[PDB]
């Protein structure tokens, strides 16, 4: 999804070109108005803190013993059928506090322990299959180490490595890289 | 010529096949056909537009008599206008046979036909300019109804025209209060957009025609918003030396003068990227009205923030939208502040899924708690990707149809007439040039349909007036052609 | 009595069970649809002969 | 955090009061399944998942016609009263077969199959679109098509293309998904598939590579394959089986036509058989054009000569020549190809890799 870093990787100037300076100052002015924009409205309208009050109310709406279950089907929005812990299916009501986007049919769901409903999705544990074949780094064998085979190293370089380092070549002749 | 003849394939696209891909709705009813005109009227609107530019692709016109009988007496008046849309850009082809049948009864049906004339005659910019000669006579003729249709078409047909004779001529018709209010009100919007320069004489005169109105009409009108819009674009680029007269002479007026004066400032300051000018709008304006009963003003304040922010080097667009969600909806007022939904689609409306639509607007589209709230957001989505030519759009459209407010009729036509209409092919709606920083002064007309749908007194919900939702379309074509003097033809590729 | 008789039946939710052994030491042993067995001393509002194992 | 933190602005849009207004007034129900409708007036017999089989009647707002035997319905958690009918359960592995995104290929990237394409549109792209033409005559349009040919001829492309224009729902099937561990549930995926399709007024099923579950009936006295055979029978029985199949129009393409049961290859199920033979001279001269468009060329290239240098070259072997001829230009560092580059391409993809190939040992369909 969204990336925390890389706000604007506009390194095209790649130099002391003034264009770098203009964009940076733009955010500064916007930041200044936002500062007194939030705190000012946060005094005469002490309803939601957004930092301690926002989280606090939802926790009460949640339950101390948060439940874990499998979402089995997606009935109309705000409504879903979630398989209970052991073997039961409940026609629970989806709460808007959830992102409402990660609700894949069968991943995971957190439910209140008394009025069971959807309270939140749970990230799925890395399945053991992925870890089985997820080679991290080739220990020691380099590419000049192989030696010997020369005309045969160009084919592999040109099928599984070039289209990822210099896509332009299979970008201007309109040819998809060998499968 | 090069699209159908040279190309071997030439298939037809009936409307029924794709009208209802999901069959859940038809299950259970097992037919149960009804003669409701509300259902029939909406369906015709969707079908009519898609059949444009299809001379031989017409099937519901030869035997269309039956459709006329299945509706109310007054329903056909709104549907009468849609007939003209089929024969788009027909200077004289369609009018040749209409004249011979003019000498006939049923003059009431003729009222709806004229509305179509304005759209077809818009953009041709004929040197002889036949629109006035073929429209002036009926306007001056003494009848509220027959000239009622002529009022809407005249403004749209002359978007590029800026002759002062028409603008002054139209003033008396709207200035005569002896006729229907709607007749004057609907006209006032058209005249505002025609003049994009200064037009000092009429801009001040237009203000006068609004000043000498009773407090009840001025306060509770629900129709005076468009008045500054025409003036706002008619005073763009003016400095403080010009607004000094307006401010000095507007110091002995009612507090409503502050309400209207706000719009002019933004339009005049087209490019004024800054923080000091924007701040008092949100904070000072919001706090002051909390001690009085005046309302319906903060909504316009937020929608106009798009100006001088459309093209922030393609970097301020994402930042601006984020603040709105956490500011205007996070803790804003319950109704007015929460109704800042049509602002997001106004800033950038071309179609960019997964980064600016699913998160910002798609989340609020399922607000089943209040159908009225969904009304603004349901129409908001269609505006920004009406014709994006993207095949990965229909999945979301079906995510609500058949799974939300289906029993209610008021919410029924909100989605069907708009959500299913986003499939129009070979069409583009972006107006920015290739550079993306130089906007078109007359191309910014896609701003009127951003508060009228909110109230809906004889605007959208009430049948009788729906051309307001058809006139704001002003864009270019998406087809590029190459040819030679002797019709040689090349196959040069593009990337 | 009918008012009181309906009161127990008025609790419409029943628990379906299969009769296991209609012992005559006219009693019945049932096996509710929850894997629980019982020894209803009195058959209840049903004949003692219409009930076959 | 890290569990369900959504846009905070949307939480207030959630109207926590309404959520409390919904986290109390709205009773949570439990799924169930009806077995009987004991007569008298109400008295519905119910079967919760794994608690018991209770007896329930109604609450107030569910019309008696709204409920029928064997229908999913929610129930109260305290008194067990039906409150809302629930949708039937479709196996998630069978519900993932529905294509939600159309493949990006149209009926203009397949060349030489003019007759095949035309014969594949009067059974899957005309009965549904313009369905009134056949009404003014007594014709039940053929329902089902078998596409067979040597590997890499275009069986899937002509199918992937039909899904790009079809208006009715398109359902995938690979022919290996219908193989499952336990006896039984290899026909459930073939019973659920058609139940889902019948819920759609127009539906197409593409049984791609129907050879793993479409074999011939073979009794060796040693308990040969039987689960796959049972699954095939269910497929055969759901196309013409004493029950109108509906509007489902099957479309199965097989690499090995001479292996199918002589019951899946009769009119009624797999009605029309479309042969995908190796392209002829006019054909492979057209495949070259459809694959060498978005590439740099000498313009003056004898594509016909290249077509005649690979007589029995499948469609795939022609794209590999085009995708490889430009490869010889990336290596020389040039940016515009040449005929000599293509000729070296044919010498490598057609005559140099002919040792392995697939065409010589498949045109016998064995
Ligand atoms: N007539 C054709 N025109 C263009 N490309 C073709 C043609 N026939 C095959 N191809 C190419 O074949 C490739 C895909 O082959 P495809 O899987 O459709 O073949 P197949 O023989 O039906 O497959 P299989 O037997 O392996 O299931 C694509 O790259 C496509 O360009
Ligand atoms: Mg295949
Ligand atoms: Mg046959």
């Amino acid at each position: 999804g969204p990336d925390a870093a890389s706000k604007l990787p506009l390194v095209t100037p790649h130099t002391q070109c003034r264009l770098k300076l203009l964009k940076l100052e733009r955010i500064k002015d916007y930041l200044l108005m936002e500062e007194e924009f939030i705190r000012n409205q946060e005094q005469m309208k002490p309803l939601e803190e957004k930092q301690e009050e926002e989280r606090s109310k939802v926790d009460d709406l949640r339950g101390t013993p948060m439940s874990v279950g499998t979402l089995e089907e997606i009935i109309d929005d705000n409504h879903a059928i979630v398989s209970t812990s052991v073997g039961s299916e409940h026609y629970v009501s989806i709460l808007s506090f959830v992102d409402k986007d990660l609700l894949e049919p069968g991943c995971s769901v957190l439910l209140n322990h008394k009025v069971h409903a959807v309270i939140g999705v749970l990230m799925d544990d890395t399945d053991p299959l992925v870890t089985v074949m997820k080679v991290e780094k080739a220990p020691q064998e380099t590419y000049a180490d192989i030696g010997g085979l020369d005309n045969q190293i160009q084919e592999i370089k040109e099928s599984v490595e070039l289209p990822l380092t210099h896509p332009e070549y299979y970008e201007e002749m309109g040819i998809k890289p060998p499968k | 010529a090069l699209a159908r003849e040279l190309d071997i394939m030439e298939p037809k696209v009936p409307d029924d096949i794709y009208k209802t891909h999901l069959e859940n709705n038809r299950f259970g009813g097992s037919g149960s056909q009804v003669d409701s005109a509300r259902m029939n009227l909406a369906s015709s609107f969707v079908n009519g537009f898609v059949n444009a530019a299809f001379g031989q692709d017409k099937l519901l016109t030869d035997d269309g008599n039956k459709w006329l009988y299945k509706n109310k007496d007054h329903g056909m008046l709104s549907a009468a206008a849609s007939l003209g849309m089929i024969l788009l850009w027909d200077v004289d082809g369609g009018l040749t046979q209409i004249d011979k049948y003019l000498y006939s009864s049923e003059d009431y049906i003729k009222s709806g036909a004229l509305l179509a004339c304005g759209i077809v005659n818009s953009g041709v910019r004929n040197e002889c300019d036949p629109a006035l000669a073929l429209l002036s006579d009926y306007v001056l003729h003494n009848s509220n109804t027959m000239r009622l249709g002529s009022i809407f078409g005249l403004g749209l047909a002359y978007a590029g025209s800026n002759r002062e004779d028409v603008l002054t001529l139209l003033l008396p018709v709207m200035g005569d209060s002896k006729s229907s209010m709607e007749v004057a009100g609907v006209t006032a919007l058209a005249c505002g957009m025609i003049a994009v320069g200064s037009c000092n004489g009429d801009v001040t005169s237009t203000i006068l025609q609004t000043i000498m109105e009773k407090s009840e009409t001025e306060l509770k009108d629900t129709y005076a918003r468009w008045l500054p819009l025409g003036l706002g674009l008619n005073h763009l680029g003016k400095g403080e030396a010009i607004e000094a007269i307006l401010a000095a002479l507007e110091v002995v007026s009612e507090p409503f003068r502050s309400f209207a004066n706000t719009l002019v400032d933004v339009c005049a300051y087209a490019g004024s990227g800054n923080v000091l000018k924007v701040q008092q709008l949100l904070h000072i304006c919001s706090e002051h009205f909390d001690s009085k009963e005046k309302e319906e003003d903060k909504d316009k304040k937020e929608k106009k923030d798009k100006d001088k922010k459309e093209a922030p080097a393609d970097m301020g667009a994402h930042q601006g939208v984020a603040v709105l969600g956490i500011a205007l909806i996070a803790m804003g007022e319950e109704i007015g502040a929460e109704m800042a939904l049509r602002t997001f689609g106004h800033l950038l409306r071309y179609g960019e899924p997964t980064l600016r639509r699913a998160v910002p607007l798609a989340l609020a589209l399922i607000s089943v708690s209040n159908p009225r709230l969904n009304i603004l957001d349901t129409l908001s989505k269609f505006s920004h990707d009406a014709d994006p030519e993207v095949s990965y759009n229909s999945i979301f459209a079906m995510g609500m149809v058949g799974s939300g407010t289906n029993n209610a009729r008021l919410a029924a036509m909100l989605r069907q007439l708009a959500q299913y209409h986003a499939k129009d092919p070979n069409n583009l709606f972006m107006v920015r040039l290739a550079q993306g920083l130089t906007h078109l002064g007359k191309g910014t007309l896609t701003l009127c349909p951003y508060h009228s749908d909110r109230q809906l007194m004889s605007q959208v919900a009430v049948a009788g007036l729906l051309t307001v939702l058809v006139s704001f379309l002003d864009v270019r074509n998406i087809i590029l052609g190459k040819s030679h003097y002797v019709l040689y033809g090349l196959v040069a590729a593009m990337q | 009595e009918n008012s009181e008789k309906i009161k127990v039946n008025k609790t419409l939710p029943y628990l379906v069970s299969n009769v296991i052994e209609l012992l005559d030491v006219k009693c019945a042993v049932i096996k509710t649809s929850t894997r629980q067995t019982y020894f209803l001393p009195v058959i209840g509002l049903v004949d003692a002969e219409k009930l076959k194992p | 955090s890290d569990t369900g933190l959504a846009p905070p602005a949307l939480w207030d849009l959630a109207a926590d009061k309404q959520t409390l207004q919904s986290e109390q007034p709205l009773q949570v129900a439990r799924c169930t399944k009806i077995i009987n409708a004991d007569s008298e007036d109400p008295k519905y017999i119910i079967n919760v998942k794994q608690f018991a089989k209770f007896v329930v009647d109604l609450s107030d707002q569910v019309a008696p016609t709204d409920i029928e035997e064997g229908m999913r319905v929610g129930v109260d958690r305290n008194k067990y009263q039906i409150h809302i009918p629930l949708p039937p359960k479709i196996d998630p592995t069978v519900t993932m077969m529905q294509v939600e995104e159309k493949p990006d290929v149209t009926y203009s990237d397949v060349g030489g199959c003019k007759e095949q394409i035309e014969k594949l549109r009067e059974v899957v792209e005309t009965p549904l679109l313009h369905p009134e033409r056949f009404v003014n005559l007594g014709i039940e349009p053929p329902k089902g098509v078998l596409l067979f040919g040597p590997p890499g001829t275009g069986k899937t492309l002509c199918a992937r293309a039909v899904a790009n224009r079809t208006d009715a729902c398109f359902i995938r099937v690979i022919g290996s998904e219908l193989v499952q561990k336990y006896v039984g549930e290899g026909a459930r995926m073939v019973r659920e598939l058609f139940e889902m399709a019948r819920t759609k007024k127009a539906c197409l099923i593409f049984f791609d590579e129907i050879d793993a579950i479409g074999g011939a009936r073979f009794d060796d006295g040693a308990g040969g394959d039987n689960e796959v055979q049972r699954t095939m029978l269910e497929l055969i029985n759901q196309l013409d089986g004493f029950d109108p199949r509906g509007n489902i129009k099957v479309l199965m393409a097989t690499n090995r036509p001479d292996t199918l049961d002589p019951a899946l290859m009769r009119p009624g199920r797999l009605d029309r058989k479309i042969e995908f033979s190796l392209p002829d001279l006019e054909g492979r001269t057209h495949i070259f054009k459809i694959h060498a468009r978005s590439m740099s060329v000498e313009r003056d290239i004898r594509f016909e000569l290249l077509a005649r240098l690979c007589p029995n070259s499948t469609g795939a072997e022609i794209r590999s020549v085009c995708t490889e001829a430009g490869m010889f230009a990336i290596r020389a560092r040039r940016k515009i190809a040449t005929e000599k580059d293509f000729l070296e391409a044919v010498n490598k993809v057609i005559k140099s890799y002919a040792k392995f190939s697939a065409t010589p040992r498949y045109m016998t369909y064995n």
